[PDB]
């Protein structure tokens, strides 16, 4: 029943009575369930240690995984340059899914197509499925260039995608000069994130290797930029921000924030903003390339040192105030232009809110996940903050990379009690907030399920999320924020102290109880 | 309207593509004439997507894993191949269930296989026995264990039907392989077939020789109901009403024990054909049990379906259903009091996939709306004979819709309301048009039944008339 | 008893077993408490209609005021001008106050001095504490300029602050050339905001009053702007921004931003920014003068269009989507320059957030309280959105203020349930929420108290609070957002939003219980 | 060390000030003697302040309502004036209570007359007593009414004592009127006086007839203990845990009729002497009730304090005493164990009202730490020469400092640690030197007893060892 005045959606129109009682009638009738307390005891089980033991005994199994394959990282890619359509050589369920999961992330459209790859492409091919789908997508949505990544399926069977364009240009499916550049993603490789670095190497070798007789490094007086698999568009902001007070000449390459962030003014916008073609074939003219997420772009940084001839530095991703300084100065040196009294501010600012927030800050237990490159950063600034990290938690990391953050984590009082794990999932996770408790977790929407499992063992440990990385489902607007430089420290420290603090004053807010620590100041 | 205008649109539109794809592009377009009844002649449907044009069409992954076997609760389902498929499709449908998740429930949960190179190379039925031993050790209060096969896993010589075979009788445990690989078929119609075979063969069959079920005359199945927001909850309550007694819903909300239980029920009451017809006429063909549609959205039709399931019983149900339509009117009519006002005039256009294209329009005429184009993703002919006699006159029908073809028709038609997915829906909310996911509800409802009508009307109402519409044109300009 | 690895503090030691008893030992010995079940029934009592009705009923006494004394805004304004020390006439406790006061909001120094008047000072005023108070303060602390403002004592005795500082002069106390304005700030009329209006005025009037004959409107082709009593430093900061965007050359008038956001790095600045006296002295000359906060600067624009001859336009406050479009169009027709692409880009982008979250946003119902200014564009705001509010609470308003904010409501179906109370404290606005009950409440810190009353009726009928406004002193570094404009629209749409969707996932965190509508997309 | 140089450092500091303001400020700047007792020969406390040169001091409102009275729990405290007074000293101390604001204890909220320009012209005795009708109406269980005078009450010449006999003899209710002007006097000192006579005039004389208790030899009050972040509470567990059985508790947590029963104990124990010191010589004429100081900073204070406590009754309690400092040894010893290493050979400069400055020296020397400057807002005489012998040889002592003399003294001496007020925190904490409130306790706490010491030594590890302190200049600068 629903009362015409106040209207009630699932919840809690299904906590009813007549609800309740046809549901119970439900599970003691006909669903055969398990009694209440062998599942009680069960989970009791779960949370213990012998359960984590029996847990990180796996070796075939995957609960709850912590990344996604290279096709998306591709489409990601190709959406950052300008009128540039991603192109997936394979089957459609795949563009499906990578529409949704990019759509529900940035709430903004996604643009991507496929060749629709069938049983009879698993026998021979699907080369007149992409002379079809390349004439079929310069027809209708007008591309400047077509951007080719592969599904499992066609690496599976063995698509030479080189062979498929040249002769999908010779018959005449598309013209010769259309820029089609290509790259192979294998999804059982790697994560998304080496495909955005497939995808990036492919497109820069596409426009830069054949033309090499007359580049002469340090031309056009400007540095290339390589940002990485990034999804918040205020760090490429920052990025050009940061690049525009120094006087800076920059290339970036593969941006997108102006596709995925376009105006809702009455049209429809395809395209919008992105990296032209121009930019990409002047690149080699470049002083030198720098490689923002430098542990996701190790072939670009192959064929930029091996091609290019640029010496390319050895920065880590401009996280928290020690690696944006060092980037800073790496980019002041390489261009020669001194660092503004701007930036020097704004750093000032940042140690200000850092001493302003130390006291609650210190000495908190965080568990963390996302990728290599944002957790180690992440890692550094908590370690800047005096925070303790505990649960170091990478699917995709490597063992250098592993290697490289306990080498971080050596150089701290604080991260004594730290461990890094690689190829864990999230329910390994669950176990370790479980077994050995932090005060929160730091990562995606996922872990979200995380604390609803600890918020069953009792109140007292039950372990908050914070929801800093890729992807985040069930917040909006969040895409937007900032997490490199002073400003993306600054926005993460607030969020912190702000989250420690909103989680104390639910803890006393019990009047008589506990709310006698309830201060107003804090 | 003007049907010779929506022709000439349809013309105007198919003019962009090349030769092939305008051929093979005409047929999927049509003008709606009620009259006709065999849709063959007018329209064409599940045919293979033409490439590189931005269809909206899934894989028989999403259809049989996603749709059909993940709301299942009790039983564990394994994405085995790679690591993305099930990575994508979690936890992004809201079958609702009720259960301790990761103790006796699973739905929002992930397993997988996470194919790598080397399984690739040398294939990875070993690694799925291991998979199910750690399965089996880590989750002992699992019923039933299904393997839902990706792209690889057909691709190379992988034979799972005997690893299922192996460990099914050495662990005592329903193991079904499902293989729903993502390059069979055209859209997700073939997953719901598969996976319907996949019912039939190795969870449908398993009490047929059992007889300690005690039956009643009043004995009824929901098939097709995948409680997407509480929907299917909202049916159940009203059959409960009626003094019916349903022992299964297929398949949200759903157990395996439920699906063993149905072939003891009395009457099959069918709310998504497209996916369940198939064993619905299993079911009739091998027990003899009778089925039949209903539908539940709006009150007009849902009154309809009331009175034609208590036709099928005696008398004391037709009254208890007479009795439950009097005690539901009132707050129905209170409804569409208050919202029909503000609702009355408005234009919808509809782009769903197998079902929902034609089951809504009910509950829109109902509010005084008039859908004037509608469509389907992966329906079949005999889907669209259905729409033709249930859409109205001169008004758009069309299949497998692209991306361009899309926005022309509606950027022509202008229609005050969109129904579709999300990966159309920023798309249609950045050309200023009034957007409702006809899929997720937009993450609200329930929509079937008189309390789900609430919740329809109001969604209804707040996206139709929501000032932020009126202020996407500075004034500058 | 402690651990020395794991301390508590306050929370949660006193929980302790041992502190348990020894508290109820305490109180069923030596207190003499109330039985609980009297107290119970108390409080129920005070959430009902009957008691409000009593509450409402209430002539002489006020509970939990939502306002401050009239020198601390004036300080605020003194602070926003160039190297101006804020001198406060009176006794040295108000200086203290005002000084934590802005301490505990900012995390920031704030300096303001005192002549300390005491009970001889009551007897034969305080003309020599004046003397000795500006010789003091110019030659230790050094400032530019010193602005005077008068705490309630000065007010009651009668202290001509002209003849005093005329006096001081003469005698050598201080130089003839010293700027040293003035202002009344009687404590016991208006509030800060008035004390922030008075203090302009007179800096102001000492500065432009006495030199008008070779002013000539439009000369410097600049726009003056007023922001009046404002807290959150992204508004001076988003103002600025806006108006180089346009190329529109602009003068700000007491700006504090510098002074209140200093770096930390190593060296204490005691001055920062600040407007300058020759832009005071230049003010006249402007093509017009822009009123941010037109509520509470009546004064100035009195003196301004008496003196200055400017025809101060009829704009609200910036806030929202709608005063935003017509603040910018007022901008543009003053000073000629055409709005640029980059602000319909922002509003733009402010609309699409708009349409993404106009589902959760949509019906919600609040309760909300501050400023006038502040209260009624975020009153418009909120009806811009779809959301209805139902209690509209403004300490510090007047009749035609609630008027003006009656017209507002009634122009939309939204503001059909909306009541507006002026001279109303928070004591009343907790019965409201009690018997009424919204989804959210919008004020300061201060509010924090009434959502713990909430929360002992039940969890049912708990009322969560949003931080806008001042002060905030529970949580960090909010000070640095943004309200005015299309940013602090975005940032503003993205709190409501992110604390629904917050609620709603404590909501339904609970397993086998609400958990099924525990989604990951929302 | 270096007496000399300490003294060119206050000349030089001194020589910015013009003549007077040189003269009056050069007697409250001092050099430490230990030998010397008498601190009148060497410094002068208790004095107006020099105008314009911004001290750190209050008002009698402050030291009267946000001290003594404050903390009071189950009484109403009316800021009788305008609302700024009560607005910015609502919830600002931290004293800590056990009640339900808004029924039976009303620490946190803010009680106002709100006077407006007319209560100014015409007075506002009849708004008093309205007010104290509308406070009776709508708060029941209040046991008690205070009434803090501010600095138009007393200038426009209102007769508050009147109106608060004629509502106490009309209601039986004991109303309290405190002349607190915020005018009277130099700073709180005066202000604490007025509410320690307040409090002998009014309250503490309504059970000299009443017999009706049952008293004990080990009955102890504590007085001048206002529980700031739990610090009372701590304290009066280690003398549950002696045997002595706590009646009243001066004021943190406090109740009217703990102030009533108060003068049935057989001694006082005083923490702060500075606020409570008036008070305490009374009950001692009056009624022969001997009083005694007592320190908690520490191990070694608290065990010397329990120690000297437990020598004023008989040789149980005595045993008990022993039991107690033999059970927490271990646990203040662990502390010390962990912490001293990272803070000994630190050096702390201190400036806090009129009894923490030389309290905490004890503890600060217990985690090996020494302090090389020390001073006070508001003490009078006898506290420095309290102080002179607890502080080191030659070593800063300052009176009603300003921020210029206190910056240019932290900028030359240099220290490691700084403890002050909320008014200094961000000045020094923006020169790179540690600070921690010592007010507040930085919304950390409690810091008396042993449980105390652990968090104030895990609050000293926390601040002085942060890294953001080696993060304040710029790699390139
Ligand atoms: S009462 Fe005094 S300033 Fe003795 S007004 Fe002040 S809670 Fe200080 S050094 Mo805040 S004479 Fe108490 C004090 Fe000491 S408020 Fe507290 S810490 S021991
Ligand atoms: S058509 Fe369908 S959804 Fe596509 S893969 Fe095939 S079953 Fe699956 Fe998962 S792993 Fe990634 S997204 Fe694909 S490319 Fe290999
Ligand atoms: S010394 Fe003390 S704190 Fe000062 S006023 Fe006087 S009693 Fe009070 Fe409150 S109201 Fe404002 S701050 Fe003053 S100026 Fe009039
Ligand atoms: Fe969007
Ligand atoms: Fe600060």
């Amino acid at each position: 029943s629903q009362q015409v005045d106040k209207i009630k959606a699932s919840y809690p129109l299904f906590l009813d009575q007549d609800y309740k009682d046809m549901l119970a009638k439900k599970r003691d009738g006909f669903e055969e369930k398990y009694p209440q307390d062998k599942i009680d005891e069960v989970f009791q089980w779960t949370t213990t240690k012998e359960y984590q033991e029996l847990n990180f005994q796996r070796e075939a199994l995957t609960v709850n995984p912590a990344k996604a394959c290279q096709p998306l990282g591709a489409v990601l890619c190709a959406l950052g340059f300008e009128k540039t359509m991603p192109y997936v050589h394979g089957s459609q369920g795949c563009v499906a899914y990578f529409r949704s999961y990019f759509n529900r992330h940035f709430r903004e459209p996604v643009s991507c197509v496929s060749d629709s790859m069938t049983e009879d492409a698993a026998v021979f091919g699907g080369q007149q499925n992409m002379k079809d789908g390349l004439q079929n997508c310069k027809a209708t949505y007008k591309p400047d260039m077509i951007a080719v990544s592969t599904t499992c399926m066609a690496e599976v069977i063995g698509d030479d995608l080189n062979a498929f364009i040249n002769n999908s240009k010779k018959e005449g499916f598309i013209p010769d000069e259309f820029p089609v550049p290509f790259a192979h993603t294998p999804s059982f490789v790697g994560s998304h994130v080496t495909g955005w670095d497939n995808m990036f190497e492919g497109i820069a070798r596409y426009f830069t290797l054949k033309s090499m007789d007359d580049k002469v490094v340090g031309s056009n007086k400007k540095i290339n930029i390589v940002p990485g698999f990034e999804t918040y568009l205020g760090n490429f902001r920052v990025i050009k921000r940061m690049l525009s007070e120094m006087g800076v000449g920059y290339s970036l390459l593969s941006d997108p924030e102006e596709v995925l962030d376009t105006p809702a003014d009455g049209q429809f916008r395809m395209y919008a903003g992105g990296t032209t073609q121009e930019e990409m074939k002047d690149a080699p003219n470049a002083l030198n390339t720098v490689l923002l997420q430098p542990w996701h772009l190790e072939k670009t940084k192959k064929f930029v040192e091996g091609t290019w001839k640029h010496e390319v530095p050895k920065l880590n991703i401009p996280m928290g105030l020690d690696w944006t300084d060092e980037f800073l100065m790496k980019v002041s040196e390489i261009s020669g232009q001194p660092i503004p009294a701007s930036l020097t501010k704004e750093r000032g600012r940042l140690v200000d809110m850092m001493t302003d927030s130390h006291t609650w800050l210190h000495g908190k237990r965080f568990a963390l996940w996302g990728d290599p490159d944002f957790v180690m950063g992440l890692v550094k600034f908590l370690l800047e903050l005096g925070c303790e990290p505990v649960h170091i938690l990478c699917h995709n990391g490597n063992k250098r990379w592993k290697k490289a953050v306990d080498a971080i984590l050596a150089a701290s009082p604080y991260g004594k009690n730290a461990t890094v794990y690689i190829g864990k999932d999230l329910w390994h996770l669950r176990s370790l907030v479980f077994t050995d408790k932090p005060d929160f977790m730091i990562g995606n929407s996922y872990g979200k399920f995380i604390q609803r499992d600890t918020l069953h063992k009792g109140k007292e440990f039950e372990v908050p999320l914070i929801r800093i990385g890729f992807p985040i489902f069930d917040r909006h607007h969040l895409h937007r924020s900032t997490t490199l430089g002073y400003e993306g420290a600054m926005q993460i420290l607030t969020t912190l102290v702000n989250s420690i603090l909103e989680r104390l004053d639910e803890e006393t807010r019990g009047m008589q109880a506990t709310d006698y620590n309830h201060d107003l100041v804090r | 309207m003007s049907r010779e205008e929506v022709e000439s649109l349809i013309q105007e539109v198919l003019e962009v593509y090349p030769e092939k794809a305008r051929k093979d592009r005409n047929k999927h377009l049509a003008v709606n004439d009620p009259a006709v009844t065999q849709s063959k002649k007018c329209i064409i449907s599940n045919k293979k997507s033409q490439p590189g044009l931005m269809t909206i069409r899934g894989c028989a992954y999403a259809g049989s894993k996603g749709v059909v076997w993940g709301p299942i609760k009790d039983m564990i389902h394994i994405s085995h191949g790679p690591v993305g498929c099930g990575q994508y499709s979690r936890a992004g449908r809201r079958n609702y269930y009720i259960g301790t998740t990761g103790v006796n429930a699973f739905v929002t949960m992930n397993f997988t296989s996470d194919f790598q190179e080397k399984d690739i190379v040398f294939g990875g039925d070993k690694k799925l026995a291991k998979l199910i031993d750690e399965v089996e050790t880590l989750f002992p209060l699992n019923k039933g264990i299904s393997v839902q096969s990706e792209c690889p896993i057909g691709l190379i010589g992988d034979d799972i039907e005997s690893v299922s075979k192996v460990k099914g009788a050495e662990l005592s445990k329903t193991i079904v392989p499902v293989r729903c690989e993502g390059f069979r078929g055209v859209s997700q119609s073939l997953g719901h077939h598969i996976a319907n075979d996949a019912v039939r063969d190795w969870v449908l069959g398993k009490r047929d020789e059992d007889t300690t079920f005690a039956s009643t005359p009043y004995d009824v199945a929901i098939i097709g109901d995948y409680n997407i927001g509480g929907d299917a909850w909202s049916s159940r309550i009203l059959l409960e009403e009626m003094g019916l007694r349903c022992v299964a819903q297929w398949s949200g909300d759903g157990s395996i024990s439920e699906i063993e239980l149905t072939p003891k029920v009395k009457l099959n009451l069918v709310h998504c054909y497209r996916s369940m017809n198939y064993i619905s006429r299993h079911m009739e063909e091998k027990y003899g049990i009778p089925w039949m549609e209903y539908n539940f959205f709006g009150p007009t039709k849902t009154i309809e379906s009331l009175r034609a399931i208590a036709a099928k019983f005696d008398e004391s149900i037709q009254k208890k259903c007479e009795e439950v339509i009097a005690k539901y009117k009132p707050e129905w009519e209170a409804v569409v009091a208050k919202y029909r006002p503000r609702l009355e005039g408005k234009r919808v256009m509809l782009y769903i996939g197998g079902l929902r294209p034609r089951h809504v329009i009910g509950a829109y005429e109902d509010l005084g709306m008039e859908v004037v184009g509608t469509g389907y993703e992966f329906a079949h002919n005999d889907d669209y004979d259905r729409t033709m006699k249930e859409m109205g006159d001169s008004t758009l029908l069309y299949d497998d819709v692209t991306g361009y073809e899309f926005e022309e028709f509606v950027k022509r038609i202008k229609p005050d309301l969109i129904g579709s997915g999300i990966k159309e829906k920023f798309i249609f909310q950045k050309m200023g048009i009034p957007f409702r996911e006809m899929h997720s509800w937009d993450y609200s409802g329930p929509y079937h039944g008189f309390d789900g009508f609430a919740i329809f009307a109001r969604d209804m109402d707040m996206t139709l008339n929501n000032p932020c519409w009126k202020k996407l044109q500075a004034p500058w300009e």
